[PDB]
């Protein structure tokens, strides 16, 4: 039905990239020793 | 006034009839950003930083 | 074999730390 | 303002020394009824008929050993209403079955509700964003998960945290011995949040106090700040340089810093709440099965984890008899798990 | 009016040279009378145990709790 | 009319006396092992 | 009507006449007496 | 008495190390002349070239 | 214009990405050595006879541990607090048998964190910022010295220091509670107050600063971008937050002064952690927490239990089960 | 009277309980 | 060590999927910033 | 923008956005029913909690048979 | 049937890594196209 | 050493995205039955 | 368990085919 006026860009600056990567890797480190059992 | 009339089933909601349209735009975020004047100290500091 | 996964995860966290310290977005003053 | 509801609203929201608000109609009674109840239960009421303990200053206890002990285990999860089928309107028997704990806990839940509603109300009337009411959700989650959902998953209110100091220490060691809650990754995330929040508080205080701008000629620099000034009282650039070249990374954005200071403790509390909700159903990260099997088949395989498991067995066996008197546990000296000598 | 302005006022202290000690002593006679032990059911130093009751008293039923409480607390 | 420094002095003295009476009761009578 | 049901109904009545009604009456009287100005 | 003396003097030794750190830092800052704060006019950091 | 002068300028340079300075000269090698030996010993190290009874305990990943159970085991109890470098061992294998890597890592790490305190002071002097961030760091370091160094000194064995692992940390906690009753010791209670209050004030301060942020951002944009790095103006209304918090509790409680607020923020956790580190330092020499066991007795004189007694039962279970094969005599005097 | 009510609701139980506690120090078993 | 076998998939994919999500969110955003200029 | 048969059929059901009855309207009966539903929830909560024992209401597994 | 266990990781990750690479290359290109306008 | 003149954008149109996804998924289908064994 | 992987891979290929048919880049004539 044509272009949507509600379209917006999405961003993730580099500080947020490093924060997210650190969170995911640390969660993996924490919960791997519990998933393997 | 009567019992059934008192509940005003007939009158829409017991107190409800002839409804107005609300005007306020409830989905509205204010956008009155504020300008802070640049002091002379600010100009000196940004000059040194540049 | 889990030592492989543990070592890989710890090394990945250390690598993320390295890249965050040394390849950060440089702070600069806006205009 | 004319209508009766408008008049009540105008009076409740009056700007006086103590803001009342509509939430005050829920906070001030219950909160009061909670705190005095504690001060009553920790001062005159006993745990002799529920736990076999003395828990009041009257019985001889001090601030540490005095507590409002949980109800008897036979009560189950009864609401312990003073008019209920247990006390049946008798105040003395109600206090003797530990119904005062139910009073304090149930009034404290609604006091927390009223205080969060108070935060929302004052934020709305003052006209700021409601981030303080959402940060109190962390404490609300802690109270709900630890004092309500944990005993509701267990056999009775008896296993809830008894409201005291030594009582809370006993709850800590009981939960460790029976659930091994230190091994729980959600508890680990929670203690990470708590210690990281304390760390953020300390570093932020030191950094702000130590990058202050020279706004006076007095060695004591507290007087050199004005509440209404439109100038930052400390150097963000200098602090950023310090922490960047000391620690490699540093905050560059005050708003991000202060949201982070909010997020760390709140995230810790919610994470630990998930772990305690797990512990309510005995869904506990008690053991690593691989190491249990290896130690079962290899009697020379020892880790600090196995030593912790042995300590938990010791806690359980040497604590059950006096900690759960309703069970009537008689463990002879033969069956008690011990070590050589001591 | 401000807190210090009230505290240093003489009238405050004419009121609270009499009001505060009255209830400070009311608590004293509340417990010295032994009334707390009766309202709150707390055993005295000579009531934790008695004949045939050299063991800890415990309520073991939800609904008959009052009944066994009297039975145990007959004294 | 009464200097607030004297009020603070006497009030803190009385509060410390009450807490010390609590401490004595901690070393005497019920609640003490003796 | 069991004793528990009588106790429950009595609890509702006393909650009305000891908590809700007194607090509401006090709020109404105080709000009608001490009124804001220029509303 | 050994426990009392040892604990008390270990406590006071640590406390006086903290006092040394405080007073030595303040002595250096006051001698250099920035123990009251950072001068808004001549901030050293703004003169420094940005890292990274 | 001299080689030593150029070297001193480079060491004390504010142009290096990471500041070195003279304290960094001692910190970087020590911390790097500790990191290297810790990583190598955690991934791969033979079991260590911690208790001096020829019962090795595994702590390395290769010997059947996970990240949670892995640790660098404390030194052997036979060593005591004798210095045990590599060159004092007949072979490297028997250096690893008796937990020498723990001594190496602990010594280098303690020296490195001391260097970190000094380096924090140093950069501040170069910056021209006020000192004392260093003083705040001491509280974490003090606790680390209390657990890794002072507790072995008081008890007389590096086997008694905290293991460099997660499960070993829990083991050290439980044994410390069993032997000293740290929970009832008031300095640990001050530390608990310190950390809980630090979390409370962190959440409160962050909430109030984030709540009163001045509108400088559009609706399709993160509010954090309303602040520009290095700006002169305040990014939030201190008056709004102060008034909200005054209405929340009462006016007098609120910190109308921001500098006093941040001093209190830096003070509460630092003093709490100082006190708990000092408490561990004092329980190293066996000045234990309170012992209210059997403090309530009836008129006849028989013990009416309290919560202290029930806590004592857990402490006693941990006491009897800890180090089952190490004790030959009834008292745990060591 | 709201100021009176709040401050005295806090105070009256406090002094009553403190008097009871100071008496309770002397129970002497 | 009798460890689980799907725990390998659990740990590795629960690390991988969020990590690639973050990397994509960063690269998209940067690309857009470069394209704007 | 787009007109459809179902859109035309359902348009009257989405044609009074923002229409509000003036004043308090039906709020009193809303509050009364709120009170009644609160009482009902309290009754059933106390029934299962066994703080409100009703004759011929045996809250137990054994009541099944 | 008895089959290998690392073959699960082999198949799943050898499908995942190129797939996320392609998805990232597409999103990044699109984001740049949108940013240009 | 400043901005590189050799910087160029990189693209993957949607047709290429579908081609790559199809190739990777079909390779996974083909070689999974050989990796499991 | 390999039937899970086989079915997932075949379904993923079918999904890619679906999205390629129905969410293609529409052909248009340039100017
Ligand atoms: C946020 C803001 C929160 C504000 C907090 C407001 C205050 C909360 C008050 C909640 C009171 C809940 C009491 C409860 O639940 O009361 C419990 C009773 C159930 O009673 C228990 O039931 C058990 C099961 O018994 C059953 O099984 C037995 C088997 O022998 C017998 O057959 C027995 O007859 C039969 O009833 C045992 O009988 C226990 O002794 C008895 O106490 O349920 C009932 O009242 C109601 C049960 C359904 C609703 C409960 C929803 C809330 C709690 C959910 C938590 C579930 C646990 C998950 C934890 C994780
Ligand atoms: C903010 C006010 C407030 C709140 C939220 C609560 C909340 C609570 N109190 Mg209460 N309480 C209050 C003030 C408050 N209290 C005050 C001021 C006092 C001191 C006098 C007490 C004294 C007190 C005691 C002594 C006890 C409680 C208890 C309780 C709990 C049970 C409530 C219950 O089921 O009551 C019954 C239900 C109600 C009161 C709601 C009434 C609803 C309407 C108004 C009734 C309408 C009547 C209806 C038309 C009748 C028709 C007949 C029938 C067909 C229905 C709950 C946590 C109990 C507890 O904690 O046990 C552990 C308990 O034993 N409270
Ligand atoms: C580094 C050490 C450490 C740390 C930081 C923590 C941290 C935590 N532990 Mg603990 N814990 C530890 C070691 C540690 N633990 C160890 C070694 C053990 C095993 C022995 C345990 C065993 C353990 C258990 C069993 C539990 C915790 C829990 C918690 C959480 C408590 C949250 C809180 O503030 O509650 C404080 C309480 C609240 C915030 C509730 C609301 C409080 C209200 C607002 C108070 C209002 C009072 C009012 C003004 C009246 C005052 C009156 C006055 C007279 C006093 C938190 C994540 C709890 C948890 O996980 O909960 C989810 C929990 O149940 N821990
Ligand atoms: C909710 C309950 C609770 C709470 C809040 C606490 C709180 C605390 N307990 Mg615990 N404890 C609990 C329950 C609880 N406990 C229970 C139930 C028990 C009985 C078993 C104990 C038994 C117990 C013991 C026996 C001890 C504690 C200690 C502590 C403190 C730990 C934090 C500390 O001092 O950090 C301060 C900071 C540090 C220790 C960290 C040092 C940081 C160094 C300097 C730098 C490290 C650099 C690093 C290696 C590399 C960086 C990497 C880079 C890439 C970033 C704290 C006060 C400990 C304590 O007080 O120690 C002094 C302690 O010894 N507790
Ligand atoms: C044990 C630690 C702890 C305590 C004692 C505590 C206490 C407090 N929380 C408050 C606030 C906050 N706490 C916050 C975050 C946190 N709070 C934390 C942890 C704590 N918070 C943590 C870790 C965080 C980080 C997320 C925020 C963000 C706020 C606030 O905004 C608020 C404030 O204004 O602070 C200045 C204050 C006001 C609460 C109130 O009015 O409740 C209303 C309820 C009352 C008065 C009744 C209490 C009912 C309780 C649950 C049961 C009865 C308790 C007994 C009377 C006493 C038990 C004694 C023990 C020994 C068992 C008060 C000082
Ligand atoms: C062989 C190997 C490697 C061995 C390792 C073995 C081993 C045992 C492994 C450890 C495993 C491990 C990593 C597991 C951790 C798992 C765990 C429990 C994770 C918790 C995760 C979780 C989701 C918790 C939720 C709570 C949460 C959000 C906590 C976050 C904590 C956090 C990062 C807090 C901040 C800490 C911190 C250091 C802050 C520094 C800030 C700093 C630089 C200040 C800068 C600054 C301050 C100012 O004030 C001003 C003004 C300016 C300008 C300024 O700049
Ligand atoms: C019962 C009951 C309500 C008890 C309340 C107990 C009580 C008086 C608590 C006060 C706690 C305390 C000392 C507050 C200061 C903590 C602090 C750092 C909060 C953050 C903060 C405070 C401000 O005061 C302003 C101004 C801003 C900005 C701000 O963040
Ligand atoms: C309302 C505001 C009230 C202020 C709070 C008071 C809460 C403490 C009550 C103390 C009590 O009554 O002890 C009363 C007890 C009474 O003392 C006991 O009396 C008994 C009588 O038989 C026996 O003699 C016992 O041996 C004796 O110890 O006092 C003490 O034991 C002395 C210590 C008092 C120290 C109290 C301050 C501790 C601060 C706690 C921190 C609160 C948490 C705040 C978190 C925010
Ligand atoms: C500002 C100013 C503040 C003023 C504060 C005043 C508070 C003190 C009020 C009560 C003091 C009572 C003194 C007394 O008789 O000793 C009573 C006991 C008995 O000792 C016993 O003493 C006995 C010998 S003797 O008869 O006392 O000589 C001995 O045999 C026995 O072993 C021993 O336990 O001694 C104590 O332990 C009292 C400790 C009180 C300490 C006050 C703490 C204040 C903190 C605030
Ligand atoms: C000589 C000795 C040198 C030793 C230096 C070692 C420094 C270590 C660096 C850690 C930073 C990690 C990246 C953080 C993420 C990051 O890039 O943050 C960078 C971030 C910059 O934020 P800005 O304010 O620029 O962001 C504003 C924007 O976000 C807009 O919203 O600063 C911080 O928040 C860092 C403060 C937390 C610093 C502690 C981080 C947690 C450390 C834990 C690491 C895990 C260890 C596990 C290993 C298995
Ligand atoms: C409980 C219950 C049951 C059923 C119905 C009923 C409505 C009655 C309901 C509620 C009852 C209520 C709310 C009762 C009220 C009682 C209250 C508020 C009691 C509180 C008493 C307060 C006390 C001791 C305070 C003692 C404080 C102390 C030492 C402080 C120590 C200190 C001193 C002395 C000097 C300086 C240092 C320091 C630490 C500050
Ligand atoms: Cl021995
Ligand atoms: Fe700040």
């Amino acid at each position: 039905s044509g272009p949507n006026p509600n379209k917006q860009p999405v961003e993730l600056n580099r500080t947020s990239l490093f924060w997210g990567l650190l969170l995911i890797f640390v969660l993996a480190v924490l919960f791997s020793s519990y998933f393997f059992n | 006034d009567t019992v059934v009339s008192s509940l005003y089933k007939s009158l829409g909601g017991a107190l409800d009839k002839t409804a107005v349209y609300d005007e306020e735009d409830q989905l509205l975020i204010l956008s009155d950003m504020e300008t802070f004047p640049e002091t002379e100290l600010g100009r000196r500091r940004v000059a040194q930083a540049e | 074999m889990e030592t492989l996964v543990y070592v890989f995860l710890l090394a990945g966290t250390l690598g993320v730390i390295f890249f965050a310290v040394f390849f950060r977005d440089p702070p600069r003053i806006a205009k | 303002g004319r209508g009766w509801f408008d008049l009540i609203d105008d009076w409740l929201k009056r700007d006086r020394f103590v803001f009342v608000g509509w939430s005050g109609l829920l906070l001030f009674p219950t909160s009061y009824l909670s705190i005095g109840g504690w001060f009553t239960g920790t001062t005159f009421v006993t745990s002799w008929y529920t736990h076999g303990l003395a828990s009041s200053y009257l019985e001889g206890c001090n601030f540490f050993t005095a507590a409002v002990s949980t109800p008897a285990n036979s009560m189950g999860h009864s609401l312990l209403l003073l008019w209920g089928p247990e006390a049946q309107g008798d105040f003395t028997r109600w206090c003797q079955i530990g119904g005062l704990w139910a009073f304090c806990a149930l009034h404290g839940s609604f006091a927390l509700i009223g205080f969060c509603l108070r935060q929302f109300e004052i934020a709305r009337l003052v006209g700021i964003r409601p981030y303080n009411a959402i940060a109190f959700s962390g404490p609300i989650a802690i109270f709900v998960s630890v004092f309500l959902m944990y005993p509701l998953g267990q056999a009775s209110w008896f296993f809830a945290p008894s409201l005291g100091v030594a009582a809370i220490f006993r709850f800590l060691l009981f939960i460790q011995g029976f659930h091994n809650f230190t091994l729980n990754p959600f508890h680990m995330m929670g203690v990470a949040g708590i210690l990281g929040a304390a760390l953020l508080c300390a570093i932020h205080g030191a950094t702000v106090q130590n990058t202050i701008f020279e706004d006076g000629d007095a060695a004591n620099t507290f007087r050199a700040f004005t509440p209404t000034q439109a100038e930052e009282t400390y150097s963000m650039v200098t602090a950023n340089r310090f922490w960047s070249q000391i620690f490699g990374v540093a905050f560059s954005n005050k708003r991000w810093l202060h949201f982070f200071m909010l997020f760390v403790p709140l995230a810790g509390l919610w994470t630990s709440a998930i772990g305690i909700v797990g512990l309510a159903l005995n869904l506990r990260a008690y053991d690593f099965v691989s190491q249990e099997l290896r130690a079962a088949e290899d009697p020379e395989f020892e880790t600090f984890y196995t030593k912790n498991i042995l300590l938990n067995e010791g806690i359980r066996s040497w604590m059950a008899a006096q900690d759960q008197p309703h069970e009537n546990f008689i463990f002879p000296e033969e069956v008690l798990p011990r070590g050589n000598a001591l | 009016r401000p807190f210090s302005d009230i505290i240093t006022s003489i009238r405050y202290w004419i009121i609270h040279s009499i009001t505060i000690p009255a209830l400070y002593v009311a608590g004293w006679l509340f417990v010295s009378t032994g009334l707390a032990y009766d309202i709150f059911g707390t055993p005295r130093p000579n009531e934790y145990f008695t004949q045939d009751r050299q063991q800890v008293p415990l309520v073991n039923d939800r609904f008959s709790a009052k009944q066994e409480l009297e039975d145990l607390t007959k004294g | 009319r009464i200097p607030l420094w004297l009020i603070a002095t006497v009030g803190g003295t009385l509060a410390l006396t009450v807490v010390g009476i609590f401490f004595y009761g901690s070393y005497s009578g019920v609640g003490s092992s003796l | 009507m069991t004793p528990s049901l009588s106790a429950f109904i009595n609890s509702l009545l006393l909650g009305l006449f000891v908590v809700v009604i007194p607090i509401g009456a006090a709020l109404f009287l105080v709000s009608q007496s001490d009124r804001v100005t220029r509303t | 008495p050994r426990s009392w003396l040892t604990c008390a003097h270990f406590f006071l030794g640590f406390a006086f190390y903290i006092g040394h750190l405080w007073h030595a830092g303040r002595a250096r800052a006051a001698a250099a002349g920035f123990e009251k704060g950072i001068n808004r006019e001549n901030e050293p950091t703004l003169s420094l070239r940005p890292i990274d | 214009a001299s080689a030593w002068e150029r070297f001193c300028s480079w060491i004390t340079s504010t142009d290096n990405r990471l500041y070195i300075g003279w304290f960094g000269v001692l910190m970087i090698p020590t911390l790097l050595t500790a990191t290297t030996v810790y990583i190598i010993a955690f991934v791969a190290a033979p079991p260590v006879d911690i208790d001096g009874i020829r019962e090795p305990v595994a702590g390395s990943l290769l010997y059947g541990n996970n990240i949670i159970t892995g640790a660098v085991i404390p030194s052997s109890a036979s060593i005591g607090i004798h210095f045990y470098p590599i060159w004092e061992a007949a072979s490297l294998d028997e250096w690893l048998y008796n937990g020498g890597p723990y001594q190496l890592i602990v010594d280098h790490f303690l020296l490195g964190v001391c260097g970190w305190i000094g380096r924090e002071w140093e950069f501040s002097y170069r910056l021209g910022m006020r000192p004392w961030i260093s003083v705040a760091f001491t509280a974490p370091v003090a606790a680390a010295s209390a657990v890794f160094l002072v507790y072995p000194i008081g008890q007389g064995s590096f086997s008694d220091g905290m293991p460099l692992g997660i499960s070993g940390t829990f083991n050290f906690m439980l044994v410390f509670q069993a032997e000293h009753n740290i929970l009832m010791h008031p300095f640990h209670q001050l530390g608990v107050a310190g950390v809980f209050g630090g979390s409370l004030f962190s959440a409160m301060h962050g909430s109030l600063v984030t709540s009163s942020l001045i509108r400088e951002t559009t609706e399709n944009e993160s509010a954090n971008y309303g602040y520009k790095f290095g700006q002169e103006e305040e990014t939030y209304n201190i008056v709004a937050a102060h008034g909200y918090f005054g209405r929340l509790i009462f006016q007098y409680a609120s910190f109308n002064n921001s500098r006093a607020l941040h001093f209190f923020l830096g003070l509460w956790p630092v003093v709490g952690i100082w006190f708990t580190a000092l408490g561990v330092m004092t329980m190293a020499f066996n000045l234990n927490g309170f012992n209210f066991n059997q403090s309530v007795v009836d008129s006849q004189g028989r013990v009416i239990n309290t919560w202290a007694d029930i806590l004592n039962r857990a402490n006693l279970g941990m006491e009897v089960m800890h180090e089952r094969n190490a004790h030959n005599f009834p008292l745990d005097l060591a | 009277t709201f100021r009176w009510l709040a401050i005295h609701g806090l105070a009256v139980p406090t002094v009553f309980f403190l008097g009871a506690i100071t008496s309770m120090q002397f129970i002497q078993r | 060590m009798n460890v689980s076998v799907a725990a390998y998939l659990a740990v590795l994919l629960g690390t991988f999927v969020p990590v690639v999500f973050l990397v994509t969110l960063y690269i998209q955003s940067e690309s857009r910033k470069a394209g704007s200029s | 923008a787009l007109r459809t048969r179902l859109g035309e059929l359902l348009r009257p059901l989405n044609s009074e956005y923002g229409k509000v009855a003036p004043g308090w309207g039906t709020t009193p009966i809303m509050g009364f029913v709120m009170l009644l539903f609160f009482l009902f929830l309290l009754i059933i909560l106390q029934i299962y909690n066994s703080s409100l024992i009703i004759e011929n209401v045996d809250v137990d597994w054994a009541s099944l048979g």
